[PDB]
């Protein structure tokens, strides 16, 4: 499992847009402006990379 | 003009109802000239062409054992094929084998041809220049590999620009009357109205011989390629060929259309005005 | 995409018609022992190892849930 | 791959009512090669039929010529009925004395 983060940041101000953790259940902070992410694994292999 | 000569092997297996029927065929400008059939009440090579180079019995004996023995191998490829393609042994399959050569007017050769195909689909071919071969599946390109090495296509090719080009230039002298005449179309314009505001002008091409044939119509002296319907070219039954090619024009404009027909038994090409 | 390939390999020999028999691609080896796979030809189990990497990416984004590729397997001379 | 047989009906000259002639129905471009023909003479099939052996296209194909003398008359219909394993059902092409 694995975490994704996508904040911005412009003239003195920040925000956290989306947190994502996939391959691990929890509660993530509500997305910003209505965005989404394609946050995954391409594959489920068990063996990397 | 150009000529052709062609041989065809089709072995057709039908399942619960005995072996695989194979039929052989030798063709001069789609003129057939000898006939093998398994099914026949004698099986046996048998021509059917006066034209052709008759030898004596004992050469249609060799040739009807030549095409038993071919019986046989296609049988094999076919019990082999099936096989390989993973298909049930209750419906039915054709394997076909076609060879021959094209020549030109003078009597030099311009294409041979030496293809396998399987249910209808091409099989493996040889190509253009006489030395490779075109396989797109695996039972097909492992019978290509075997052929290169053994280097197959040098005797096909020594034989196609060899006795095939002697038979064909042989056949064409012994058959003058037929095979090397010209009949011109016997052409005319034929006018039905479609609509209040349209009409169909048809031109028809009858009795002409051989069958390559070119029909077009004209307006104002131009092609007129849009929209002009033609039928395939097809056998009258007594060695000639019929066509015709039609076009929609507005009442009262067909005096600015042309038929125009070229074909070798014409001097010089007809215009037809309806 | 799948680790496995099932592959039919196709006898070129003459006489031998064109019979097939089983075998498989696994395509990453991955650590530890091969999946065993006594049904198999040890000839005709091949672990693939691409420097290129063309045929396992290929095979990495191959859609889930998607019919199995047909494979064949034949014998291969280099000929000019 | 199987082709679905391609049918023309027509006649060896052009027709003339009261004079004989030969009806010809062309089948070609099919495959396999088992097929069925029928000439139909207001539905009713045609017992004299002929035909030519199955002879054979350079693309694999193959086709027929069916031929039977008939005197061409107004209020008599002709068509060809072909059925083919590529057909559901037989599909029957009528007869024109200008097609
Ligand atoms: C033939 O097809 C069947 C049905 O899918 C399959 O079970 C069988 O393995 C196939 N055989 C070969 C030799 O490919």
């Amino acid at each position: 499992p694995f975490g994704l983060e996508w904040r911005r940041q412009h003239l003195g101000k920040g925000h956290l847009l989306l947190a994502a953790t996939p391959g691990l259940n929890g509660q993530m902070p509500a997305a910003q402006e209505g965005a989404v992410a394609f946050a995954a694994w391409d594959d489920d292999e068990p063996w990397g990379p | 003009g150009s000529h052709s000569m062609r041989y065809f092997y089709t072995s057709v297996s039908r399942p619960g109802r005995g072996e695989p029927r194979f039929i052989s065929v030798g063709y001069v400008d789609d003129t057939q000239f000898v006939r093998f059939d398994s099914d026949a009440a004698s099986p046996r090579e048998e021509p059917r062409a006066p034209w052709i180079e008759q030898e004596g019995p004992e050469y249609w004996d060799r040739n009807t054992q030549i095409y038993k023995a071919q019986a046989q191998t296609d049988r094999e490829s076919l019990r082999n094929l099936r096989g390989y393609y993973n298909q049930s042994e209750a419906g039915s399959h054709t394997l076909q084998s076609m060879y021959g050569c094209d020549v030109g007017p003078d009597g030099r050769l311009l294409r041979g041809h030496d293809q396998y195909a399987y249910d209808g689909k091409d099989y493996i071919a040889l190509n253009e220049d006489l030395r490779s071969w075109t396989a797109a599946d695996t039972a097909a390109q492992i019978t290509q590999r075997k052929w290169e090495a053994a280097r197959e296509a040098e005797q096909r090719r020594a034989y196609l620009e060899g006795e095939c080009v002697e038979w064909l230039r042989r056949y064409l002298e012994n058959g003058k009357d037929k095979l090397e005449r010209a009949d011109p179309p016997k052409t005319h314009v034929t006018h039905h109205p479609i609509s209040d505001h349209e009409a169909t002008l048809r031109c028809w091409a009858l009795g002409f011989y051989p069958a390559e044939i070119t029909l077009t119509w004209q307006r104002d002296g131009e092609d007129q390629t849009q929209d002009t319907e033609l039928v395939e070219t097809r056998p009258a039954g007594d060695r000639t060929f019929q066509k015709w090619a039609a076009v929609v024009v507005p009442s009262g404009e067909e005096q600015r259309y042309t038929c125009h027909v070229q074909h070798e038994g014409l001097p010089k090409p007809l215009t037809l005005r309806w | 995409g799948p680790a496995v390939i099932e592959c039919w390999f196709v006898e070129d020999a003459s006489g031998k018609g064109l019979a097939k028999r089983p075998g498989a691609l696994l395509l990453r080896q991955g650590p530890g022992e091969p999946p065993p796979r006594p049904d198999l030809d040890p000839e005709l189990y091949l672990s693939v190892h691409d420097p290129a990497g063309a045929l396992q990416a290929a095979f990495r984004r191959y859609p889930r849930g998607a019919p199995a590729p047909h494979c064949e397997m034949s014998r291969f001379v280099p000929l000019p | 791959i199987q082709r679905t047989p391609k049918i023309q009906v027509y006649s060896r000259h052009p027709a003339e009512n009261g004079k004989s002639n030969f009806l010809n129905c062309y089948v070609s471009g099919f495959h396999p090669s088992d097929i069925e023909v029928d000439l139909l003479k207001n539905g009713e099939r045609i017992e004299k039929v002929e035909h030519s052996d199955l002879s054979f296209s350079k693309d694999w194909s193959f086709y027929l010529l069916y031929y039977t003398e008939f005197t061409p008359t107004e209020k008599d219909e002709y068509a060809c009925r072909v059925n083919h394993v590529t057909l559901s059902q037989p599909k029957i092409v009528k007869w024109d004395r200008d097609m």
